[PDB]
RNA sequence: AGAACUUUGAAGGCCGAAGUGGAGAAGGGUUCCAUGUGAACAGCAGUUGAACAUGGGUCAGUCGGUCCUGAGAGAUGGGCGAGCGCCGUUCCGAAGGGACGGGCGAUGGCCUCCGUUGCCCUCGGCCGAUCGAAAGGGAGUCGGGUUCAGAUCCCCGAAUCCGGAGUGGCGGAGAUGGGCGCCGCGAGGCGUCCAGUGCGGUAACGCGACCGAUCCCGGAGAAGCCGGCGGGAGCCCCGGGGAGAGUUCUCUUUUCUUUGUGAAGGGCAGGGCGCCCUGGAAUGGGUUCGCCCCGAGAGAGGGGCCCGUGCCUUGGAAAGCGUCGCGGUUCCGGCGGCGUCCGGUGAGCUCUCGCUGGCCCUUGAAAAUCCGGGGGAGAGGGUGUAAAUCUCGCGCCGGGCCGUACCCAUAUCCGCAGCAGGUCUCCAAGGUGAACAGCCUCUGGCAUGUUGGAACAAUGUAGGUAAGGGAAGUCGGCAAGCCGGAUCCGUAACUUCGGGAUAAGGAUUGGCUCUAAGGGCUGGCAGCCGACUUAGAACUGGUGCGGACCAGGGGAAUCCGA
RNA sequence: CCUGGGCAGGGCGAAGCCAGAGGAAACUCUGGUGGAGGUCCGUAGCGGUCCUGACGUGCAAAUCGGUCGUCCGACCUGGG
């Protein structure tokens, strides 16, 4: 029944004025300010979309607070790939390099036989 | 139950804008709202993006198709002429 | 604030310098010991009054003690 | 304002190590991941500029 | 207010004349369908997880609950009882026929063994 | 001195959460507050006021500007112009004054060891200086109290951000292991060699830290609207307890108020995953309100990760609130006791989070800042001695400038004014009710809108009726009035087959009793616990039932415009 | 043009989806489900049809009371 009131001089329901309401220990409903949610980093331009797992999804100005455990995964290409890209790129690099070696030795045999 | 007999998907409009115009818009609305078989993953997940763009749900391989179908028949004729002129007399 | 679980950790932090306020608050079921060292508030809560008495005995006498009622 | 789709094709710079991103007009039937070939003696397929 | 709420709980002041909105406005048909079908679809889960309905009849009665056939929980439970009583008869008569065929083929195989012993 | 108007008690009313309430942006500039006067202004009046005179009042690292670009505005290079000047924003420009590393020279400080200055080599798309949001982007403060006027600013208490560290403030990582030979019973010690820019889990990934330069790549910033559905909070409902108050003509275990945990850190619920392993399915299977998913791996089992605004814990009961009692003239954010509890449920309203779908010749913004990854150029102790670095726990110092009062309005704005006019927003209770409709109440405001007293004449302005006829008045059914909500039957001509359609036309509607149906939770069918809906029947009231309010007259046609 | 804010409840019931029935097949029919639309009644909001109502030296150098049209959008609106 207690109607509550703004605290800043931001009288419009904008995107930055995205709030909640809590209860004070002095038995009074207060209008508290909520920081906007930060999303986790995501797919690297071409794989199935989905936020990368193991990263504290905060603002990048909170990533100055965040240390070097909750921003990446210990694997190489940790905080950039969701490891399905890692297991694809490793096999893709290996297969294409081995097939280029096979094409090179086939051209060498063609040079030797012709 | 067959609720509508002639209008089909166009019954969202109603009594307006003419029988011939609604009949000509019916086939291409069915064409833009129908799901199409993805040629890569084999699924039926080709959903229409903005005009000219088709998008498969699985494997995320976005393709540039026709404005109202997945492949224009004139474009298939163009593709046949391009492969014919490719393998005709070695360019 | 921070809740210290071990007795020896709170004891070593109380002997640690630049800690100017130690408050003792008894209660109907337990007792809380407060260190206001610098920008943090360290609380050792314990329910055994004999352990509270021996920790008050082992409290360093060079530092001031404030009792809360 | 354009009914034709835009195609974002990234290239490799043969002079300094940097991946250059350009904006082609998307031809009919091209898909993401298709290798677009450009140059004089490029083999004639749909999507290759020559 | 509490006396009037107790009267509404007993079922008074709810005649035809003191209705001012439509039936969909009073009790929505979508909400009635949601409650009805959630109950009729989790009773099948409590049957299937415990003992009652198997893997194959679950999907059939699932689609039959999705269709507007089963009105409520009582006739759903009675139709499950009817299907179980039909399955018991269909397996009992098949077991009787299988027992007759098994005894006939066992007698045929044993007499074939007797004639094989007579040959060699 | 003086009261229909000032103030207080009391009585009766209005605004009734879409306010006549609590606060803001623009605008006003002292109107905000206290004291005194009432000539002057307030259209009567005043002891009153936004009038007059005097004296006060706005305190910020964490509220905003300042930073960034948006549409755009703009100067130099350049071109044009008699000319103040004009065009243009990459065009026709020698439009970077920065930096890693190395070498040489000089200076200074404890010349141990470091810090500056000059020269050379090498690197370095700015999409071009600069401006442009008090609603866009933008790191980080919340709880209590304080005055006559302040409040996230002041006091107490409790936190967080951004910069600083040269003689490198304290720890902890890095970091201390293995092998050989000799002595010693052994623990251990000695000589020598080698390694040591972290570990674990099959995994998704986790931790107290984890060398990183020019360069490259990626993400955040960074996205439309509308349905649905689920979780969380706040408010509302009910049952019991505790504290105070109202009624008692009679009844009423009755009626009204209240019944607390902030930011921050840890743990545990709940939600979610297009995240992994085992494992292979068809008699196809699993799940949604709707969908959807599955051999490119479904069901099932075991895991991992994200949000955790929810609960507990330090904060935190010493405050705060209710109630009772006691001391000081006063000053003391006095003094003492008790309580500040147990639960249930929701087509309940608002906000928030998450999943999914639809709509499109509409694809729904950039930049400042910040992070990760690839690359290994380089750096350091090299041994029984400890470094190169730390995005880990602490500790120390600083955060400059500007605005902060009040109205935000049928009286502080604009309209010549205390003008039925206009001006952009957040919060929203109880009942009836589909409804944030209309009506009556609660918190909270008010004196009826620049005057009072007496009577109820003509005429007028708004409201309601009227025997019989029902449009005969009038250019014309102008105005006014009939149907109006809901449930159950039934719906024509025509037609673009969608509609017309709530066509038209009939019946019922109150009160009080029952009956039937629609659910959840436990045990190997039985037993416990609650919501508002539908249908049927009986009894009865002066045919009375949408009882106020809420609110479609209908049909046949012609012309025009889809 | 950029940047933000807002729009109570009900009625009609499109595509898709489920189940059942008829038939020899082609195919047809029935009950749900779904929530489509420059869709209907209607509030706030925006405009102003009629009473040619009230004023008409008015509150106002254009306002007010009923009766109104539209209200998910070719919608209304602040700032630059
Ligand atoms: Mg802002
Ligand atoms: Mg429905
Ligand atoms: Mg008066
Ligand atoms: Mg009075
Ligand atoms: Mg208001
Ligand atoms: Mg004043
Ligand atoms: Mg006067
Ligand atoms: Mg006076
Ligand atoms: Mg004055
Ligand atoms: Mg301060
Ligand atoms: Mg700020
Ligand atoms: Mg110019
Ligand atoms: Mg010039
Ligand atoms: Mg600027
Ligand atoms: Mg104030
Ligand atoms: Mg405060
Ligand atoms: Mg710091
Ligand atoms: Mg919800
Ligand atoms: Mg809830
Ligand atoms: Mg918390
Ligand atoms: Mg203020
Ligand atoms: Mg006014
Ligand atoms: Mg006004
Ligand atoms: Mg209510
Ligand atoms: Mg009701
Ligand atoms: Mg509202
Ligand atoms: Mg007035
Ligand atoms: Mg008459
Ligand atoms: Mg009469
Ligand atoms: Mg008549
Ligand atoms: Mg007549
Ligand atoms: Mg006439
Ligand atoms: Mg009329
Ligand atoms: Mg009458
Ligand atoms: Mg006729
Ligand atoms: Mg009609
Ligand atoms: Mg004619
Ligand atoms: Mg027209
Ligand atoms: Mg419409
Ligand atoms: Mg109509
Ligand atoms: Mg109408
Ligand atoms: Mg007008
Ligand atoms: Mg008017
Ligand atoms: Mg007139
Ligand atoms: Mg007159
Ligand atoms: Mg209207
Ligand atoms: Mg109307
Ligand atoms: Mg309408
Ligand atoms: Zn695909």
């Amino acid at each position: 029944v207690q109607r509550l009131t703004y605290r800043r001089r931001l009288s419009y329901n904008t995107a930055s004025n995205k709030t909640r309401l809590s209860r004070t220990p002095g038995n009074r409903i207060v209008y508290l300010y909520t920081k906007k949610v930060g999303k986790a980093p995501k797919s690297a331009c071409g794989v199935c979309p989905g936020r990368l797992r193991g990263v504290r999804a905060v603002r990048p100005k909170v990533l100055m607070r965040l240390s070097k455990t909750k921003k990446h995964v210990s694997r190489a290409y940790g905080g950039s790939m969701c490891a399905k890209c890692v297991r694809d790129r490793i096999k893709r690099a290996f297969l294409i390099e081995e097939q280029k070696i096979v094409v090179k030795v086939l051209k060498a045999q063609a040079q030797s036989q012709k | 139950a067959k609720r509508t007999k002639k209008v089909g998907i166009v019954g969202k409009y109603g009594t307006r804008y003419g029988a011939s115009l609604r009949k000509m818009v019916k086939k291409i609305e069915i064409s833009q709202h129908a799901k199409y078989t993805c040629s890569f993953c084999g699924k039926t997940k080709m959903k229409r993006r903005a005009v000219g763009i088709w998008h498969c749900g699985s494997c995320m391989k976005t393709v540039a198709g026709g404005a109202w179908t997945y492949n224009t028949t004139s474009a298939v004729t163009v593709k046949s002429a391009i492969r014919r002129l490719k393998e005709l007399k070695d360019q | 604030p921070r809740k210290i679980e071990e007795i020896k950790d709170f004891l070593l932090t109380a002997r640690r310098k630049d800690a100017k306020s130690v408050k003792i608050k008894k209660n109907k079921d337990n007792v809380k010991f407060k260190v206001r060292c610098s920008r943090y508030l360290y609380t050792l809560v314990i329910t055994d009054k004999e352990k509270a008495e021996k920790l008050k005995q082992s409290l360093p006498p060079g530092l001031a003690v404030k009792e809360l009622k | 304002g354009r009914g034709a789709p835009l195609a974002k094709v990234v290239f490799r710079d043969p002079y300094r190590f940097k991946k250059r991103t350009e904006l082609f007009i998307a031809a009919e039937g091209i898909h993401t991941g298709q290798f677009v070939y450009c140059g004089k003696k490029a083999q004639l397929n749909i999507g290759n500029v020559l | 207010c509490r006396k009037n709420t107790l009267a509404r709980r007993k079922g008074r002041h709810m005649g035809i004349g003191k209705r001012k909105g439509t039936a969909n406005a009073r009790m929505p048909e979508k909400v009635t369908w949601m409650r009805r079908m959630r109950i009729l679809r989790r009773l099948l889960r409590r049957y299937r997880e415990s003992k009652k309905i198997d893997r194959h009849m679950y999907h059939s009665l699932y689609l039959k609950v999705k269709g507007n056939v089963f009105k409520n929980k009582r006739i759903l439970m009675e139709h499950i009882h009817k299907l179980k009583a039909d399955k018991a008869r269909k397996k009992l008569l098949a077991d009787q026929a299988e027992a007759r065929r098994s005894k006939t083929k066992e007698a045929r195989k044993r007499r074939e063994e007797r004639l094989q012993a007579k040959k060699e």
